[PDB]
């Protein structure tokens, strides 16, 4: 019986932000 | 448009020739009161710059929308009020 | 029998359908005078339905679960009349019409103005060609073997 | 729903603020001369 | 280069709104960009493929996270047959209170969406049990997507950029891809199954903490290295086994039972384990085929050259095809798309009849949705295969290098191919429509015994050859004296025969005259779509009407009104025309599948068996009959949970209708209308203060065709999806 | 910025030049045909792409060809 | 801004509640903000710092 | 080139009458004419004409 | 020939229309067509409507080259009237355009050089695959 903690949501959001930064870098490399 | 005769083409007057007129433009400099202008130039002049205006608009809109969405009372929004009735069972007894 | 299909005469559902249709027709008949024209027409329809059901039952047709006849086309000797015989008759007729059309086109091709005969048909020549189509398979095989059926130098586009 | 208030912030954001910013930026980008 | 289309000068210098449209529409076609070299093309493609992988993995991670956060995965796991899975929560400010009450399904505390993707069954079958498992999977997939983004950025750097010769190493790439990406991946999946998922279905709990100590078998790896491979199949699961518990659970890990698990009505897990293990072995062996740095193996060019029939019936054979395929990316893309379309159709056909996931085949709506989804995907993929093959003929084909080989000799008898395809299409169309109309007339006149009902005896004979004992053909697996039956009577045939003689599942459903007529309509659709696509591909380089089409590219509007008129003359237009036929064919297929399964699930198969032989039967007993609860989603008396599906139904009808406007009305009308609008704007007070930057123009001819086809396809898909979901969820039976 | 090409199968009947609505084509002295003249396309910057010249050309296949290309305010036929 | 207030207050989701005026005024102010953003981006896209006047 | 009244077969690949027989009308004997032979056909092409000019090396003697 | 100049000649008698010049003429080129008439006649304006041409020189402002050429073609084939037209730029530059060397384009004239002529049949053009990763178009060769 589990329900996902709030700190887990914080970790997921931070990881998503880092992945978005990486995607921005890749898109910039593709454009240039 | 030289205008002397049926001549409407004139390289000297190319704005008349191409019909580049101001139909209703009025150039009288006196419109408002001096103190009105003082007050409005003092207060409304802050938003003259456009990049700062963009940044302020975006930040203010985001903040206002988030604050209203996350602090709206249940008696106004039905989505925040939530369900109030007993749930209905599915066709084959599936919930 | 084949694919678990029962014969129409043995089947129940064929007879049920016949009974239902006759009952509906008689229910319609109940509204008219015995000697009037509508009564005669309805009676004629009833007799035609009876004759049709008797013929279908006696001809040897297989019947499904729903009570309707089914057809077998895999080549079975007991069901040649369902597909193979009408297929041969159609093939004969269609070959006849196609062969006589081709012969008329070939005969018209060498004329003073082929397009005029193409829109306005030369009736005597057409009738002669049409009558000569009885033995079309023999002539078709003859021209196939004689090398006068196909062409070799035809217009094509840039490959 | 561990948070249960996050949608009330994220849905308005992604639905209104994100499209406005992205459309303004794209309109500025395509309407250039460089 | 200066303006928005940085890759195109002609589009950059365009003063109209056409610039934006065409800059969007040609952005991802790298061969047409200015100053494009082969090396840059290959590297850009490689990085874009990395980006696509990252997007896919983020999509999967998002599914996992949203299900773990807002879904009742554990409650569903406790009672799979009585709980509705939850896809994602709803936060719509535009709702009213009745909608909030109506959408509170499951055990949720607010409005939610019921999932019809089947990921609950798939995740439950593979050992996932709690929400922490789903959260860990979501975080791991986030990490994987980040890794692919880093990989793309790195392999675009000047130090790490691969060379053009690296991208053309066909033998080495195929060796690694065949060995690793297939065999080793399936071997690892077998490892997961055996080591984790099979114990889960028997009441065990194996995770990363106890992976190193939990033996998959009581005597692990002893018999495997002792040659006693049969020890791992001694004690399979019992027919009374309860999935997820230890009641009647065996200890075998690689059985070969065949058939279905009685409680879940899905394939055995140990069968799936031996299957993926055998596939892994076969692929790992097949990898060691082509020559590389070690001086052994075959050479694909020499194989292609050697294969050439004497006597010249095939001409020069397969000579010269190696360079043609290696140097053409469109040839490779077409081959890949054709294979992927066939494989997707195979997945769709083989998943509804042999369900692999526990608790599936009882969720009727999920089964229907999965079938329709992957079948539409397959249709689009096939159409794309043919389109990119036509692009190959126009762009990459070199007539001199392909002199008298199979590829050129295909262009050689193209008129014969198109003629015989046209004959097949015409034959099927005439006689099938004739039979349907004849049956309609027979039933209209009240004489249903006069219709032409033809038994599909060939498919019934094949079904009897599989062991179905209903038609009384008694051949092969239906015959107890056959060598095949005797050979297989101990390995797989007990369970397979028990499953195939059961008439409640979808394993080789019984068929009749209606099934015959529908497979024939499907054949008509297939041969006609093939006709259109092949005509477009073969006539792409030129025809009698326009012998120099190859100089005008793949897509162009027309060649003017001269020579009689040349509308819809390019191969792109053949693609455009064939998309309609693809949609129609897939619609026929999905209609047939859905009606047959609705009748099967309601227990009333007689309605299909009787009403499918005439078209009024379809129109009355499928569409009109099953649209009732859909159209009653919201009415003047309130609204149900089907309100969203009714709204989507109307939305689809509307978008489909809107597509007709672009499809029927052409450009000149709209151009003149826009001219009048521009005059109006320039002459309006208080509006002259605002000036456009781009001169407004009407859409292009090809752009109009594309936009019409897009609105059309979106309306088609949304309408049928809404109808399917609503008509299957209102009853769940 | 369309491109108009003339090929050496021209017979110099001058129909394309008469059909052009924007005066893109003109006749030039030549040797190689009985009329001893051939068509030329010097003002291709004014071509709109109507393809009337192609409709007016008598030849198995056209001696004058128009290849549509980059669009310009003159090619788009805009009066505003 | 003065003319915009009426339509948002008399017609709207909260027109029959006890906060109709405030909701309508906030909606009108939001519309004014959106139009200010539109004006800003239009001015950026249309005029440069060197052009005399049009 | 071929004499007047000859029957010739067109060999120009982009011709509408490729692999079709023609009827030679007139041959120009000027030294610099590039397509001097004039051939008339039975059926009209898409543009509606039935006459074309061909080089002597784009025709067959049959 | 020496290209002619422009002057101040009367315009035709026209009552106005909504099909006249727009802002394009102000910020881009516009066209002027000149001709001489022996008598006053009624002709159809290319922009819609009917106008009266004066006796002697005439001058007319039009927005497109196609309008000027259509009006000139009608004048030549219906009234037997010779015409000229020019191109005018906003800064005052005037470009003489239609009878470029004084002879109409359908008449062969000496001193003209071929442009765009290819010395082959249309079927002898190359294949797009041969000119791959090159900027040629297979009809520029
Ligand atoms: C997907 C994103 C999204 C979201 C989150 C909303 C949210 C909302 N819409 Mg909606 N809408 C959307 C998309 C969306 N809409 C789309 C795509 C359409 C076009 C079909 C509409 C058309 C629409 C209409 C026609 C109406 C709404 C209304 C509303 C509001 C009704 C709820 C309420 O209590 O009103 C109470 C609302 C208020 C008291 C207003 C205060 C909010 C202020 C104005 C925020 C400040 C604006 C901000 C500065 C802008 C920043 C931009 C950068 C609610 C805020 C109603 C409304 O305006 O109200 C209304 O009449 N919507
Ligand atoms: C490819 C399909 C095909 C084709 C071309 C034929 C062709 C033919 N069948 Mg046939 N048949 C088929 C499938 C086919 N059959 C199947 C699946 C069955 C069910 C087992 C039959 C059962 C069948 C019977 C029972 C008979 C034929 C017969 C015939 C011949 C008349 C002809 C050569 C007849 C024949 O050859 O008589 C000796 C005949 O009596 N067929
Ligand atoms: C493709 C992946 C995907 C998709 C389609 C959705 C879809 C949705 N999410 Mg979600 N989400 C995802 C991944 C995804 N999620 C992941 C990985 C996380 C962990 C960080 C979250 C965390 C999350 C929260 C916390 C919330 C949502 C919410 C929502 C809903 C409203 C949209 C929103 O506010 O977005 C917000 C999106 C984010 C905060 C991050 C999304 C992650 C990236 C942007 C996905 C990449 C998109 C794509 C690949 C980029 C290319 C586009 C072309 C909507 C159903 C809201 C909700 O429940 O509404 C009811 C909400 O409050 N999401
Ligand atoms: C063993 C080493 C190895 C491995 C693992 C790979 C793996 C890969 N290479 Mg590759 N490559 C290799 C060596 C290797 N390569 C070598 C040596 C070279 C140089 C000679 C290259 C050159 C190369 C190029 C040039 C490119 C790749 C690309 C790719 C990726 C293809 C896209 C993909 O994920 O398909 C995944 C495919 C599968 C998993 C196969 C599945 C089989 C079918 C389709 C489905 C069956 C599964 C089952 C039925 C469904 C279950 C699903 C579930 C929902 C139930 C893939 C990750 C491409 C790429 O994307 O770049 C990043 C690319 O452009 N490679
Ligand atoms: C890639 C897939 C994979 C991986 C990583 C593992 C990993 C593991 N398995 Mg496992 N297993 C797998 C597939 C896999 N298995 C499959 C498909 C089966 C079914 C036949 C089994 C059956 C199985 C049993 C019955 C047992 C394990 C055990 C183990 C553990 C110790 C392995 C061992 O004894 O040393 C490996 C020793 C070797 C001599 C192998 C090295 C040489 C191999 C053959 C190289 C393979 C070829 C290579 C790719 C090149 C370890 C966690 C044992 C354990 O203690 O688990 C807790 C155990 O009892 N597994
Ligand atoms: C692996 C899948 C795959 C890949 C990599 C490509 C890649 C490509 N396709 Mg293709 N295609 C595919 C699947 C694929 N396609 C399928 C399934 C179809 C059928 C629907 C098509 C139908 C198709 C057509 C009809 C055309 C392409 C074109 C193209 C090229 C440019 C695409 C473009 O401009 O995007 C732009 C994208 C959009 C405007 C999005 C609109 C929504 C590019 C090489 C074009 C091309 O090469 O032109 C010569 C072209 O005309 N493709
Ligand atoms: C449901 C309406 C409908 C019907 C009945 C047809 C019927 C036909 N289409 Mg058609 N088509 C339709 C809608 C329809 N089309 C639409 C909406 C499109 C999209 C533009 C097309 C696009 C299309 C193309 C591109 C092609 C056809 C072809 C055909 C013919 C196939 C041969 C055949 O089955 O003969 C049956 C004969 C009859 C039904 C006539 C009854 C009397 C046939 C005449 C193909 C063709 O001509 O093949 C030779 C072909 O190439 N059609
Ligand atoms: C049934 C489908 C359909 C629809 C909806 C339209 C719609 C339209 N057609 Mg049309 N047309 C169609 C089929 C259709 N056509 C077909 C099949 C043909 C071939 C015969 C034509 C031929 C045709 C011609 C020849 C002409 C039109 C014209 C028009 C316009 C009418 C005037 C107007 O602005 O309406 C106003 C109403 C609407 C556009 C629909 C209502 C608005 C909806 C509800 C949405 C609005 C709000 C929306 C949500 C905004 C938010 C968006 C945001 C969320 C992104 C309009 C765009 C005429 C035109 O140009 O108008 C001057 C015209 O001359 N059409
Ligand atoms: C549906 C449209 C609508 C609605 C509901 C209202 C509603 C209202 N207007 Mg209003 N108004 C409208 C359109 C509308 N107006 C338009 C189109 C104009 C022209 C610009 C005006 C100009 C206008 C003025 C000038 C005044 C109002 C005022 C008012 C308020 C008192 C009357 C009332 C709330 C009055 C007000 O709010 O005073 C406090 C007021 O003085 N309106
Ligand atoms: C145009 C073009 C193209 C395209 C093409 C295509 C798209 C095609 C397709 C095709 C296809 C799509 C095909 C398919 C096929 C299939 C097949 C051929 C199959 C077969 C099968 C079989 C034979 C089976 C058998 C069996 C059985 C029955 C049972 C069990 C056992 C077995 C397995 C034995 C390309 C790119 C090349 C390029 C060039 C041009
Ligand atoms: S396409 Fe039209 S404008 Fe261009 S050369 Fe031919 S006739 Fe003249």
């Amino acid at each position: 019986m589990t329900s996902i903690s709030d700190s887990q949501i914080i970790v997921a959001l931070v990881s998503a932000f880092i992945t978005g930064i990486l995607a921005l870098r890749l898109g910039k490399s593709l454009y240039q | 448009k030289y205008g002397e005769k049926s001549v409407y083409f004139d390289l000297g007057e190319i704005d008349n020739t191409t019909g580049n007129w101001d139909l209703y433009g009025n150039d009288d400099p006196n419109r408002y009161n001096g103190f009105q202008n003082k007050f409005f130039e003092t207060f409304a002049g802050a938003f003259t710059k456009r990049g700062l205006l963009l940044k302020f608009l975006v930040l203010g809109g985001a903040t206002t929308i988030g604050y209203l969405g996350s602090t709206s009372s249940p008696d106004l929004l039905a989505i925040k009020n939530g369900p109030k009735q007993v749930p209905v069972m599915g066709p084959r007894g599936r919930k | 029998d084949v694919a678990g299909l029962t014969p129409c005469k043995e089947s129940k559902g064929f007879a049920k359908r016949e009974k239902q249709e006759i009952k509906k027709l008689e229910s319609r008949l109940k509204l008219y005078a015995p000697d009037s024209a509508p009564a005669l027409a309805l009676n004629a329809t009833i007799e035609k339905t009876k004759r049709r059901f008797a013929f279908y039952g006696n001809e040897g047709l297989l019947c499904g679960t729903d009570g309707l006849p089914h057809l077998i086309v895999d080549g079975d000797q007991a069901h040649l009349g369902e597909f193979v015989y009408p297929g041969l008759v159609f093939l004969y007729i269609a070959g006849w019409i196609g062969w006589v059309g081709r012969a008329y086109l070939i005969d018209v091709r060498t004329s003073k103005k082929p397009t005029e005969k193409e829109i306005i048909i030369d009736v005597p020549l057409a009738l002669r060609i049409m009558s000569k189509g009885l033995t079309w398979p023999v002539a078709a095989i003859g021209e196939l073997r004689s090398g006068k059926l196909v062409e070799k130098s035809a217009n094509i586009t840039v490959s | 729903m561990t948070a249960s208030y996050l949608p009330s912030i994220f849905v308005p954001l992604i639905g209104l603020v994100f499209p406005a910013i992205t459309m303004a930026s794209l309109f500025i980008y395509i309407e250039q001369d460089e | 280069a200066s303006r928005f289309p940085k890759f195109s000068r002609g589009l950059s210098q365009d003063p109209t709104t056409r610039r934006i449209w065409f800059g969007i529409a040609t952005a991802h076609d790298f061969e047409s960009h200015d100053d494009m070299t082969e090396e840059r093309l290959y590297q850009k493609i490689f990085a874009s493929h990395f980006g696509q992988l990252a997007i896919i993995f983020l999509w999967t991670s998002g599914n996992l996270f949203h299900v773990a956060w807002q879904g009742n995965f554990e409650a569903w796991g406790q009672d799979p047959l009585h709980v509705r899975p939850i896809a994602h929560a709803i936060w719509d400010p535009h709702f009213g209170q009745p909608a909030v009450e109506a959408f509170t399904r499951g055990g949720a505390s607010g409005p939610v969406n019921i999932a019809y993707s089947g990921v609950y069954q798939w995740w439950y079958t593979i050992g996932l049990r709690t929400n922490q498992d789903l959260y860990g999977g979501s975080i791991f997939l986030l990490f994987v997507s980040a890794l692919f983004l880093i990989a793309g950025w790195l392999h675009l750097q000047p130090k790490w950029k691969p060379s053009v010769s690296w991208f053309k190493n066909a033998e080495s790439r195929l060796n690694h891809h065949l060995s690793g990406l297939f065999g080793v991946s399936s071997l690892a999946w077998t490892g997961h199954l055996v080591h984790v998922a099979i114990p889960e279905s028997r009441g065990e709990h194996v995770r990363w903490n106890n992976l190193l100590t939990a033996l998959p078998h009581p005597q692990g790896l002893g018999p495997f290295f002792a040659g006693q491979w049969n020890v791992y199949a001694q004690n399979p699961d019992s027919n009374s086994h309860l999935f997820g518990t230890s009641e009647g659970a065996g200890t075998a890990i690689l059985t070969f039972l065949g058939g279905f698990h009685p409680q879940t009505q899905s394939l055995w897990l140990t069968d799936m384990a031996h299957h993926h293990l055998a596939i892994a072995v076969i692929f790992i062996i097949a990898g060691h085929m082509y020559r590389t740095n070690f001086g052994i193996g075959h050479s694909m060019k020499e194989i292609l050259e050697a294969h050439t029939p004497p006597g010249g019936r095939l001409g020069r054979g397969h000579k010269g095809l190696y360079d043609t395929i290696n140097n053409s990316l469109h040839f490779q893309l077409g081959l890949a798309l054709a294979s992927l379309g066939v494989i997707t159709s195979l997945v769709a056909q083989h998943m509804y009849s042999l369900p692999p996931y526990a608790f599936l085949a009882q969720d009727f709506t999920t089964q229907a949705a999965l079938y329709t989804h992957h079948q539409y995907i397959a249709g689009f993929i096939m159409t794309g295969a043919f389109a990119h093959g036509a692009i190959f003929f126009i762009r990459d084909y070199n007539p001199e290098q392909n002199k008298d080989n199979v590829l050129a000799r295909m262009l050689e008898h193209k008129e014969a191919i198109i003629s015989h395809l046209s004959w097949a299409s015409l034959f099927l169309g005439f006689h099938t429509l004739g039979l349907y109309v004849h049956n309609d007339v027979m039933l209209a006149f009240g004489t249903p015994e006069k219709q032409i009902l033809i038994e599909p005896v060939f498919a019934q004979w094949i079904q009897s050859a599989h062991g179905k004992a209903l038609y009384g053909f008694d051949v092969l697996l239906s015959s107890a004296d056959s060598p095949a039956f005797n050979a297989g009577q101990t390995l797989w045939l007990p369970g397979w025969l028990d499953a195939i003689n059961n008439n409640s599942n979808s394993l080789f459903l019984t068929i009749g005259p209606g099934d015959f007529l529908v497979h024939h309509a499907i054949a008509l659709g297939l041969h006609t779509t093939t006709l259109i696509l092949v005509k477009g591909a073969l006539d792409a380089r030129g025809s009698k009407l326009m012998p120099d089409k190859k100089e005008f590219g793949y897509s162009f509007p027309c060649d003017g009104p001269g020579r009689g008129g040349t509308c819809d003359i390019s191969a792109w237009d053949a693609f455009y025309l064939a998309v309609f036929w693809m949609l129609n064919t897939i619609g026929w297929v999905t209609f047939y599948w859905h009606w047959k399964h609705i009748t099967l699930w309601q227990g009333n198969v007689a309605q299909f068996n009787e009403s499918s032989t005439y078209l009024m039967g379809w129109l009355r007993d499928y569409l009109w009959l099953n649209s009732s609860q859909l159209i009653n989603g919201y009415n003047p008396f309130g609204m149900n949970s089907l309100s969203v599906w009714a709204w989507m139904f109307l939305f689809g009808h509307l978008v489909w209708a809107t597509g007709f406007m672009f499809l029927i009305s052409w450009r000149g009308y709209w151009q003149e209308l826009i001219e009048t609008l521009a005059w109006a704007h320039e002459r309006t007070p208080l509006a002259n203060l605002v000036r456009w930057k781009d001169k407004p123009v009407a859409l292009s001819i090809v752009q109009a065709r594309l936009v019409g086809l897009a609105h059309f396809s979106v309306g088609y898909i949304f309408t049928y999806a809404a109808f399917l979901i609503a008509s299957t969820s209102g009853k769940f039976g | 910025a369309h491109s108009v090409k003339i090929y050496d199968t021209c017979i110099g009947c001058t129909q394309c030049v008469r059909a052009c609505p924007t005066d893109v084509l003109e006749m030039v002295p030549w040797d190689g045909c009985k009329a001893s003249q051939i068509a030329s396309a010097p003002r291709t910057e004014d071509c709109v792409g109507c393809k009337r010249c192609e409709s007016a050309c008598p030849t198995d296949f056209l001696s004058v060809r128009v290849y549509l290309g980059a669009e310009t305010t003159r090619s788009m036929g805009l009066a505003y | 801004g003065y003319l915009l207030v009426g339509p948002f207050v008399l017609t709207g989701p909260l027109r029959n509640s006890a906060v109709r005026g405030e909701a309508g005024s906030l909606a009108a102010a939001g519309l004014v903000t959106i139009l200010t953003m539109c004006l800003t981006i239009y001015g950026i896209a249309s005029f440069k710092e060197g052009e005399p006047s049009k | 080139g071929p004499k007047r009244g000859s029957i010739v077969k067109v060999l120009r690949r982009e011709s509408y009458w490729f692999n079709d027989t023609g009827k030679v009308v007139a041959v120009d004997q000027a030294p610099g004419v590039r397509y001097p032979v004039v051939v008339r056909f039975d059926k009209v092409n898409y543009a509606g004409v039935s006459t074309n000019n061909y080089s002597p090396d784009e025709l067959e003697a049959a | 020939t020496p290209p002619t100049l422009n002057a101040d000649t009367p315009a035709p008698i026209f009552g106005g229309s909504t099909g006249g010049l727009l802002r394009k003429a102000q910020v881009e080129e516009f066209y002027v067509i000149t001709w001489e008439s022996p008598k006053e006649q009624i002709f159809e304006m290319p922009t819609g409507g009917a106008a009266i041409m004066r006796s002697g020189p005439n001058l007319l402002k039009l927005a497109r080259k196609e309008q000027c050429l259509a009006l000139g073609a009608r004048l030549r084939t219906k009234f037997k009237i010779q015409y000229q037209f020019y191109r005018v730029f906003p800064n005052g530059e005037v470009q003489y355009l239609h009878p470029k060397d004084g002879v109409y384009p359908e008449k062969v004239n000496a001193g003209r050089s071929p442009v765009g002529v290819n010395n082959r049949s249309i079927g002898k053009n190359a294949n797009p695959a041969e000119l791959k990763f090159a900027h040629k178009q297979a009809y520029d060769l």
